[PDB]
C-alpha cells in the first residue's frame, strides 16, 4: 500500500 | 522526454563554487510567533513557508494561538482510544544528537543502525513511561548520593472513526497546512497514502531518531510535536541533495532507501549550509518541497506529521523531478504524479502562471505519449478495447517495475496490471495480453483545452 515509512537494517 | 520543461525551472538559483564562510555554514532557522489567529490565516504565512528560498520553517505556539487540543495525541489518550492498534518500531543505538559511531567510538560513520519489530500502542507506551521512571531513578540517587532504545515510528491514525476527535481537531488549522484541502494536490490522488494524505503517530524516548531523507516524491512535510519532551532537526536545502546522496553512494548506503546518518563535518568540509534548530511542544515545524532532513528526539515526546502539496510551482516542479529520478532508479513513486496532474487541471483552477505552464506542459506530453503507444499497437494489428473509468477508481502501476501506467492498460490473469515493456518482455507479440483504454483521444484532448489559466 502506498504508504509512508522508516528506512529498516534489520528484523 | 522528460514530462518537464528545463526552460520553466523555478528552481533558486545558488553558487556552492565559492567558498563560505562558517557563520554562512550554520544558517539561523525562520521561527515565526503568531500573535493572531488570524495571522496563520495570512497569505503572507503561506508565501513565506513555501518561498524556495526557505528550506524549513518553525511555526512557534501555533497550537495555542488555535487553541489545538494536542492532549488528545497525549499517550493516555491514545492508550485508551486504541491500545492494541499496532505500531512499528525501531531499536538503534543512543548517541548524542549530532554524532553516530562505530561500536567504540573510534569512528563517525554514516551508516545508521534501525532495526524493525512490531508492537501495540499499549504496549510501547509502557515501554515509553518504564524508559521515563528509569531515567527518573537513576536521578533519585545522585540526590541522595550502548544504551538500546526502541522508538514507535509512522504510526496510523487513519481510520476517521476511531480517531474521530484526534482528526477533528486538525480542521482548525490554515487550509495550506491540512491533511485534505481543495488546494492539497494530495487531496487529488482520489486514493489513500498511508502517511502522506494520512497522519502518521510518533511515540518517541530520548535519542528517537528518523535517518536521513526527503519525502516521498519531495512533498512538503506538516510535523507537530505533541510533548512533553524536545526534539532536534537538521535540514539542507533540496540543491545540496545530489552531493549527499553522492556520500551515501561512497559509503556503501543507498541514499533513497538506506538508512543513513550524515557526518557534520563531512557537509561543513562540502560547502554545505545546516540547519540545525529545537522543536518544542506545540511547535508546528513546515518542512519545504525536497529538504533533506533528520531527527533526533531529545526528551520524551510523540510527533504528528502528514504530507501535503500546496499548488505552487516549486512544490510542483520537484514532484516531477522526483517522480522521474525513481524511476530512473527503479524506486516506486508512491505519488502517481500524471494521474494527479488531470485531476488537478480537472478539478481545481490555477492563477498562478508558472505552475500554469508546467501542468500544461506535463499534460501535453502525457497525450503524445498516449498517442505514440496507441499508433503502434494499432500499426502492428493489436486491438485496444475501451475500459470506463469509474468513480474513485485508483491509479494504477507495473505490478513488475512498479512504474505509474496511465491511460493505457496492460492487463493479464485476479488481474494484473503491466507497462509496456514487462507485458512484452512477457509475452514477445502481447498474446495473452489485454490492452485497455480509460481516455479516449478525445477525452483528453477536451480536458486540455478546457484548461486555462485563472486571472
Ligand atoms: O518526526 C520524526 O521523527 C521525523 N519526521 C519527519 O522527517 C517528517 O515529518 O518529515
Ligand atoms: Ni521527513
Ligand atoms: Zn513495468
Amino acid at each position: 500500500a502506498a504508504r509512508k515509512s522508516a528506512p529498516a537494517t534489520g528484523g | 522526454e522528460s514530462y518537464l520543461s528545463p526552460a520553466q525551472s523555478v528552481k533558486p538559483k545558488i553558487n556552492t563554487e565559492e567558498k563560505l564562510p562558517r557563520e554562512k555554514l550554520n544558517p539561523p532557522t525562520p521561527s515565526i510567533y503568531l500573535e493572531s489567529k488570524r495571522d496563520a490565516f495570512s497569505p503572507v504565512l503561506l508565501q513565506f513557508c513555501t518561498d524556495p528560498r526557505n528550506p524549513i520553517t518553525v511555526i512557534r505556539g501555533l497550537a495555542g494561538s488555535l487553541r489545538l487540543n494536542l492532549g488528545l495525541f497525549s499517550t493516555k489518550t491514545l492508550v485508551e482510544a486504541s491500545g492494541e492498534h499496532t505500531v512499528e518500531v525501531r531499536t538503534q543505538v543512543q548517541q548524542p544528537s549530532d554524532e553516530n559511531w562505530d561500536l567504540t567510538g573510534t569512528r563517525q560513520i554514516w551508516p545508521c543502525e534501525s532495526s524493525r519489530s512490531h508492537t501495540t500502542i499499549a504496549k510501547y507506551a509502557q515501554y515509553q513511561a518504564s524508559s521515563f521512571q528509569e531515567s527518573l531513578q537513576e536521578e533519585l540517587e545522585v540526590l541522595f548520593q550502548h544504551h538500546i532504545i526502541k522508538f514507535g515510528t509512522n504510526i496510523d491514525l487513519s481510520d476517521a472513526k476511531r480517531w474521530k476527535p484526534q482528526l477533528q481537531e486538525l480542521l482548525k488549522l490554515p487550509a495550506f497546512m491540512r491533511v485534505t484541502s481543495t488546494g492539497n494536490m494530495l487531496s487529488h490522488v482520489g486514493h489513500t497514502i498511508l502517511g502522506m494524505n494520512t497522519v502518521q503517530l510518533y511515540m518517541k524516548v530520548p535519542g528517537s531518531r528518523t535517518p536521513g531523507h526527503q519525502e516521498n516524491n519531495n512533498f512538503c512535510s506538516v510535523n507537530i510535536n505533541i510533548g512533553p519532551g524536545d526534539c532536534e532537526w537538521f535540514a539542507v536545502h533540496e540543491h545540496y541533495w545530489e552531493t549527499i546522496s553522492a556520500f551515501c553512494d561512497r559509503h556503501g548506503v543507498d541514499y533513497l532507501t538506506g538508512s543513513w546518518w550524515p557526518i557534520l563535518d563531512d557537509l561543513y568540509a562540502s560547502n554545505i549550509p545546516v540547519y540545525r534548530f529545537v522543536q518544542r511542544p506545540g511547535d508546528l515545524v513546515w518542512i519545504n518541497a525536497g529538504t533533506v532532513h533528520w531527527v533526533q528526539a531529545t526528551g520524551w515526546c510523540n510527533n504528528i506529521a502528514w504530507n501535503v502539496g500546496p499548488l505552487t510551482a516549486y512544490q510542483y516542479q520537484l514532484a516531477l523531478e522526483r517522480y522521474e529520478w525513481n524511476e530512473v532508479k527503479n524506486v516506486k513513486s508512491i505519488v502517481p504524479m500524471i494521474h494527479v496532474s488531470w485531476n488537478v487541471a480537472r478539478t481545481v483552477k490555477i492563477s498562478d502562471p508558472d505552475l500554469f505552464k508546467m501542468i500544461k506542459f506535463c499534460l501535453l506530453q502525457s497525450m503524445k505519449h498516449c498517442q505514440v503507444q496507441r499508433e503502434s499497437l494499432v500499426r502492428a494489428g493489436k486491438k485496444i478495447a475501451y475500459q470506463g473509468r469509474v468513480k474513485d477508481e485508483p491509479a494504477y502501476y507495473c505490478n513488475e517495475c512498479d512504474v505509474e501506467v496511465f491511460n493505457i492498460l496492460f492487463v493479464t490473469s485476479t488481474y494484473l496490471v503491466h507497462c509496456e515493456g514487462c507485458a512484452r518482455r512477457r509475452s514477445a507479440g502481447l498474446q495473452g495480453v489485454v490492452v485497455l483504454e480509460q481516455y479516449r483521444t478525445e477525452e483528453l484532448a477536451q480536458a486540455y483545452d478546457a484548461f486555462t489559466l485563472a486571472p
